[PDB]
Formats: structure tokens, C-alpha cells, sequence
């Protein structure tokens, strides 16, 4: 019936943590390490129940703790790159003069450490863009969704920009209407 | 009100763009079936991509996963007082989430709105929650199981789904093509014509 | 177990006092710092994650003390412009883990801050015999020790009879008193009491002495005044058992 | 910070003393937690538990069944159990542990048989300007408020292995018009 994961790493050489409980493949809520805040991936959720932000980053520190041990333990076997597969949809089916998300969903990589950009006819384009930070796989690779609000037109064609070290070079998903 | 966190304690030992990366995950995990009545937890530690040790509820002590993790199991065994807590975690960490979480989490529930066109029929169902979701294929209130092909539940990352189950039809309009959705969210199946 | 260096503190205002917290026998992942004025509780001042930027609660003053975690078996406290208002109890505690993982205490450190080094003097100590009077009406002997004129109150009167530390019989003032109330940098007086049997007190064949431990100036520390300098140091007092007269 | 005890309490020693604490907030996935500070020390863990009883070694807590409350039992009180106790909160909400006011526990003697008397012990080398005050009931108060004059608060020795136990208060000035009995507050056969 019901899974719920509470799901953190630490990240060598970056030093980079991340901490975030999951429900059955979505995300309730992580912490911001920087801001030292808790953002529930839906506004209400923080309406219903509390979680106190700086315990995490005491994790976050014995998790780096455990990988200096285990760097060594392990004679500094590092980690082998394993890019991701981007994939680009909508989410409500497509329609003209009817308002739109497009959803680029980059599945299966790891180190979970990338570079997603969100282009218009080979022109970066940002406005009104979100993403979700580094999400849990039970092969414990990661996924990850960058989202663009936009609107259907049949000269606009949109890209999806992915860089990852298991790349060889970046990586494309087009997309137009049909 | 007010969520949990399990923590952890050091591995046997010490401290502490071309570069060699190193990772480290930590999972602690909470299963629940039938809801909060049989309750299983792991504490699970991760190198990279690999699982060296393991607490499992169902066993009740760490347990190494692979030979990395040996030292970890014995260490951590012995701080009795770690044990304890990790056994009680079924009920003081997941049955207490399980508990704060449920109004929001096990119990929300969006219609999903089932669209019927084609560009061989699409039946697209979007945006509904939870995932659990059935689509049937009906030919004059006949059920076609045959020549149905489907995309997979997509999951969008924003607590909801999509769907699209497409079914191949006879390119003549001999009859009508029933695209029939059941969800937890709806009472009654809601059916979907095309002629 | 987590030990803090130095255990007692003297230090003249402005300069910066240094605090070590260490864990001996562990990793620590968090270390916290906790100060305690007199009659009042514990109040937590920071938040230190090892390898990390310390966070501090709200109500502290932010640039006045500073952490330094760098070691994971190692936290620096560090006070800044040392102000007498910064005389207070300094303990720190190691955590191995996060959530539900215990803290270890250090035993403390005791800082006092006088803008002055010239207001440190060591005790005197003077040992009291047994009254008769005491002992007629009673049949019990009660030794009296007496440390006065210290500064600061940084002390530890034990009881040693015949080369060994004792217990029983002790009750050492549970707080040293002030010569002069009226004044900043008074200094102290304590007393305390060792008691016996008469019977144990008159045979002279047996030996007590007042010991107390003063905590003062290091030989790092800087001395113009004539007098001695007020180093850390002992000062006891001496009797014999005494029979009848 | 989220628990509420009694600022101090009274108690004889060779009685059991019951410490009370209210944590009506609490979420069932923190711990209730008490530690004991002596007079100069850091604090030290006594015990903690979550749901209704706990005991170790000569301390006990009681939990109530809606975790609302609970109670550091100490079974039988010595006088160096006298401390500040403190009910604290911690676990998996709660990451900090942070210490309320506390309270502030005494543990009076129980004084067998009172023996009231102000002594006058000489000086071992005459070098000071000092009378004891031994023996009596534990609920007289001995009230000082010289500039010359000193004079200390009552404390309690412990003969043990003798079962006896003494309540000596001490005074002594600079001054030559100062002698022994002579003082805010005071009983009857007392010299």
C-alpha cells in the first residue's frame, strides 16, 4: 500500500547535501541547506504539519561524516557517471490558445549534480521555469522535473538543454506541437 | 502537527570539473501495508550506488549488506541504545508520520479529467491523485482487450498523474468507442464517448 | 567522554579567551555550546555541524563568540573583547549523530573577566582547632578552615587527613561570601567545617590539613605589580590532634 | 523550553521524592528527558523514556498514559541528590536539547537529636580575628550585616559510618567587640 522515504546524501567533491522525505515517488518536502528552511513541495502540506529545519543539516553532517570513512574504506573507489534520460511531454494534452506546462522529466543519473536549461527555437528562455530538487529511485540513481509554463503556437518549437558528466555533450529533446 | 526525522551515527572510523566524485546516501524507509497495520522499517546506508549495511526491522539489528558494511554492523550493534530507538521506529517514526501525513498524502484525491481524441484512439486521463487508476477500452459496450497498447502510469513530480491508453480501431465509423476511466476519486466510472 | 580547555579562566577585558571542546573517546558530528550565569539555567548559544558555519540562537550576541569546527573531535570557542559582563559558566557537549544520539558534557569552564590583572590575589588560609567547650558538651571534634581574601572565586578547599583526601565529616560553604559588598572587584571568603570524634582528635599521633586550590594567573600571563604574581598555586593549613588542657 | 516544572522543592532525606513536570505539547515522536546539574558542574543525564515506565539504578520515571506528564521518582533521597533537575525534551522533532528553569530540590538532614550551641575555637597560630555554631533543628533559620563581620550560611556534615549528621554555621569578624553568641535569630538552650 504505502511507502514513505526519508531520503539525504552528501556529495564529494561539491559538498553538496540534501535531505527530503518521499510518498510513494513524490517528494513532501526538503530542506533548503543554504536557507536553512523547509519547503513543502505543496503550500497546504506546511498548513497541516511542522518539521524543524536544522535538524537536517545535523544529518547532513554525520552523512558527510560516514562518506570520508567510507571514501577511505573503500580505498577512494569513486563514483562512476551514469547519464540520465530526459523526456519531454505536457501536462494537459495540447490545445490552441489554451495555456500549458511543459514537463522535463531527466530520469536514471547520477552523482545527482546537472545542468537543465529551457530553450524557445535554440534561445534560452526562463520565464515563469521551476524545478524540483534531486528525487529518490529504488536502483538509487536519481530523477529530477524542470517545469515551463507556456502556450501552444505552431511556429514556437522548445528544447530541453541537459548536461551531465555521463554525457559526452549536451543533450536535446525537442519538442513541438503536432 | 509536527514531523520526524530518524538520524544517524558515524561508521567505524574517521575523518575527513574533471574530479573523481564520492556519494553517500542514507534511506530510511518506512513500508506500510494495509495501512498503518503490519509496519516495516529500514535504515539504509548507501556507497555510491550500493547498499553496505542495513537496519531492517524484521531482523531487529544492522546487518552488513556487503563486505564494506562488516565493520559498520558490528559497531553499530553494539551501541545498544541505537538499537533500541531503530526498533521502535515502526511506531515512533512511521506509524507517527504516517499519522501526521495521512489527511494530505494517503487520503488526497483528484479527479482525473479523461480526454478522447486522436493523431487509432487516445484516451488521455490527466491530472488525478493517487495513482491507482483503471482504463477500459469498450467497443459497443463490449470491453476490447485486444489491440490496446499504453503509455505506463507517468508520474508528473507535482502529486499528480497522466495516463494514455490508445486502442486501435477499424478506420470506418462502423460504432461507437467507449474510453471508460475507474479512480478512487470518482464514485461512478466515468465513460467518455466517440461515434 | 568530551573534556573543555581550560577548565577555570581569568582574563583581563578586551583580550579574546579561547575555549576547547573535545571529544576523546568519539567522532563528534555536532558540538553545542551552552553558557550559565549565576542562579539562572542553562541558556544554548550555538549550534556547531562539523564542518560548517555554527548557528546561533536568537538572542546572542552574533560577532562576540566565535566557532571554529574543523576536526570532528575538535570545537574552538572563542570570546571576543572580553567584557566583565562575559564572566560566566562555559559548557560545551558532543553529539555522535543526529537525532535521538546523546550529548556528552564537558565539565565546564569557569570565566571570570576583571579589567584589571592587579585584582587577582590567591587565598589565605588559616586552619581553626577544635573548641572543648564543643567537645565537653558534646564529644565531638570540628575543625575550621578558612580562606579568605581571594580574587576571583575561583577555589577548591578539600580536607587531607594523614596524606589522604577525606569526605566524610566535610561541609565546605556552598558559596564563597564577599568582603566588601559594596565593591566591583571584592574579594572572597570561604569557610568549611571537618568533624570527628573527640576520641580521634586529642591523640596528636594524627594529622589534618586544610588544602585549597587556587586557580589564577598563567606564566603566560603578564605581571607588573610588586607582589607575587597570582599564579595558580596551593595554600594550606596545618594542626595535630591536641590532648587534654 | 517546551516543559514546566516547580521552581524548587522540599524533602527529607531517607524519603522518596516525586518530581513533577507538565510537556502537554508534546509529539509522540520525542522523548521525555532529565538531567541534573550539582552546583558547579555540567549537567549530567539521569534518565528519559517515552511511554509509561522507566527505572535504572536508584531513579525511576513514571510517564503519564497520555504523555502530558510525567515524574523523576528518586527512591530513597540522599543529601547529594540535592541538585537542579531538569525535565527536557528531545528526540525526532526535536534536534536541540535545550534546559527550562528546572527545579531547585533540597534535601533537609533529618537531625536525630538537636544539640544547639555557638563554640569559640582559638586560633592555631593566633593570626585572625571565630565562633562555631553546630547542632540544631533543620528548620532554624540562622540570619551578617556587618562590614567587618562575616558570618556564612548554614551547611551539613555527614559523619558517615556514624549515622550522625551535624548543622554547622560559622561567624567571625576583625573587630575587638565581637564575641561568640552575640545573632539575628536563634532557639533557647543554645552554649
Amino acid at each position: 500500500e504505502h511507502v514513505i522515504i526519508q531520503a539525504e546524501f552528501y556529495l564529494n567533491p561539491d559538498q553538496s547535501g540534501e535531505f527530503m522525505f518521499d510518498f510513494d515517488g513524490d517528494e513532501i518536502f526538503h530542506v533548503d541547506m543554504a536557507k536553512k528552511e523547509t519547503v513543502w513541495r505543496l503550500e497546504e502540506f506546511g498548513r497541516f504539519a511542522s518539521f524543524e529545519a536544522q535538524g537536517a543539516l545535523a544529518n547532513i553532517a554525520v552523512d558527510k561524516a560516514n562518506l570520508e570513512i567510507m571514501t577511505k574504506r573503500s580505498n577512494y573507489t569513486p563514483i562512476t557517471n551514469v547519464p540520465p534520460e530526459v523526456t519531454v511531454l505536457t501536462n494537459s494534452p495540447v490545445e490552441l490558445r489554451e495555456p500549458n506546462v511543459l514537463i522535463c522529466f531527466i530520469d536514471k543519473f547520477t552523482p545527482p549534480v546537472v545542468n537543465v536549461t529551457w530553450l524557445r527555437n535554440g534561445k534560452p528562455v526562463t520565464t515563469g521555469v521551476s524545478e524540483t530538487v534531486f528525487l529518490p529511485r529504488e536502483d538509487h540513481l536519481f530523477r529530477k522535473f524542470h517545469y515551463l509554463p507556456f502556450l501552444p503556437s505552431t511556429e514556437d518549437v522548445y528544447d530541453c538543454r541537459v548536461e551531465h558528466w555521463g554525457l559526452d555533450e549536451p543533450l536535446l529533446k525537442h519538442w513541438e506541437f503536432d | 502537527f509536527s514531523w520526524g526525522a530518524e538520524g544517524q551515527r558515524p561508521g567505524f572510523g574517521s575523518g575527513g570539473d574533471t574530479r573523481p566524485r564520492f556519494l553517500e546516501q542514507v534511506k530510511h524507509e518506512c513500508h506500510f501495508f494495509n495501512g498503518t497495520e503490519r509496519v516495516r522499517f529500514l535504515d539504509r546506508y548507501f556507497y555510491h550506488q550500493e547498499e553496505y549495511v542495513r537496519f531492517d526491522s524484521d531482523v531487529g539489528e544492522y546487518r552488513a549488506v556487503t563486505e564494506l558494511g562488516r565493520p559498520d554492523a558490528e559497531y553499530w550493534n553494539s551501541q545498544k541504545d541505537l538499537l533500541e530507538q531503530k526498533r521502535a521506529a515502526v511506531d515512533t517514526y512511521c506509524r507517527h508520520n504516517y499519522g501526521v501525513g495521512e489527511s494530505f498524502t494517503v487520503q488526497r484525491r483528484v479527479y482525473p479529467e479523461v480526454t478522447v481524441y486522436p493523431a487509432l484512439l487516445v484516451c488521455s486521463v490527466n491530472g488525478f491523485y493517487p495513482g491507482s487508476i483503471e482504463v477500459r477500452w469498450f467497443r459497443n459496450g463490449q470491453e476490447e482487450k485486444t489491440g490496446v497498447v499504453s503509455t505506463g502510469l507517468i508520474q508528473n513530480g507535482d502529486w499528480t498523474f497522466q495516463t494514455l491508453v490508445m486502442l486501435e480501431t477499424v478506420p470506418r465509423s462502423g460504432e461507437v468507442y467507449t474510453c471508460q476511466v475507474e479512480h478512487p476519486s470518482l464514485t461512478s466510472p466515468l465513460t467518455v464517448e466517440w461515434r | 567522554v568530551v573534556s573543555q580547555h581550560p577548565s577555570w579562566v581569568i582574563a583581563k577585558s578586551g583580550t579574546s579567551v579561547k575555549i576547547e571542546c573535545r571529544s576523546l573517546d568519539f567522532q563528534a558530528t555536532t558540538m553545542f555550546w551552552y553558557r550559565q550565569f549565576p542562579k539562572q539555567s542553562l541558556m544554548l548559544m550555538a549550534t556547531s555541524n562539523e564542518g560548517s558555519k555554527a548557528t546561533y540562537e536568537q538572542g546572542v550576541e552574533k560577532d562576540k563568540f566565535l566557532i571554529n569546527h574543523a576536526s570532528l573531535t575538535l570545537s574552538t570557542l572563542t570570546v571576543t573583547s572580553a567584557h566583565p559582563e562575559d564572566s560566566s559558566f562555559y559548557i560545551c557537549s558532543a553529539r555522535g549523530g543526529s537525532y535521538n544520539s546523546p550529548l556528552h558534557f564537558g565539565n565546564g569552564t569557569r570565566l571570570t573577566v576583571t579589567e584589571d590583572l592587579k585584582n587577582v590575589f590567591p587565598p589565605e588560609v588559616a586552619v581553626f582547632e577544635p573548641s572543648e567547650a564543643e567537645i565537653s558538651h558534646t564529644q565531638k571534634a570540628t575543625l575550621v578552615c578558612l580562606a579568605t581574601g581571594f580574587y576571583p572565586d575561583h577555589v577548591e578547599l578539600s580536607w587531607w587527613v594523614n596524606g589522604k583526601e577525606v569526605h566524610s565529616g566535610v561541609s565546605t560553604d556552598p558559596q564563597p561570601l564577599k568582603e566588601q559588598p559594596a565593591l566591583n572587584d571584592s574579594r572572597y571568603s570561604l569557610s568549611s567545617r571537618l568533624r570527628v570524634s573527640a576520641t580521634f582528635w586529642q591523640n596528636p599521633r594524627n594529622h589534618f590539613r586544610c588544602q585549597v586550590q587556587f586557580y589564577g594567573l598563567s606564566e603566560n600571563d603578564e605581571w607588573t605589580q610588586d607582589r607575587a604574581k597570582p599564579v595558580t598555586q596551593i595554600v594550606s593549613a596545618e594542626a595535630w590532634g591536641r590532648a587534654d588542657c | 523550553a517546551k516543559t514546566t516544572q516547580p521552581n524548587s522543592m522540599e524533602s527529607n532525606e531517607e524519603e522518596p521524592v516525586h518530581l513533577p513536570c507538565n510537556h502537554s505539547t508534546i509529539s509522540g515522536t520525542d522523548y521525555i528527558h532529565w538531567y541534573r546539574q550539582l552546583p558547579s558542574q555540567g549537567p549530567e543525564y539521569v534518565i528519559h523514556g517515552l511511554t509509561s515506565n522507566v527505572n535504572n539504578r536508584m531513579a525511576s520515571l513514571a510517564i503519564a498514559e497520555d504523555r502530558k506528564s510525567s515524574t523523576l521518582i528518586l527512591h530513597r533521597a540522599t543529601l547529594r541528590d540535592a541538585a537542579v533537575y531538569y525535565c527536557t525534551v528531545y528526540g525526532g522533532a526535536t534536534n536541540k536539547l535545550i534546559f527550562g528553569t528546572g527545579t531547585l530540590l533540597a534535601v533537609q538532614p533529618n537531625i536525630q537529636n538537636p544539640d544547639p550551641a555557638v563554640y569559640q575555637l582559638r586560633d592555631s597560630k593566633s593570626s585572625d580575628k571565630v565562633c562555631l555554631f553546630t547542632d540544631f533543628d533543620s528548620q532554624t533559620n540562622v540570619s551578617s550585616k556587618d562590614s567587618d563581620v562575616y558570618i556564612t550560611d548554614k551547611t551539613v556534615l555527614d559523619m558517615r559510618s556514624m549515622d550522625f549528621k551535624s548543622n554547622s554555621a560559622v561567624a567571625w569578624s576583625n573587630k575587638s567587640d565581637f564575641a561568640c553568641a552575640n545573632n539575628s535569630i536563634i532557639p533557647e538552650d543554645t552554649f
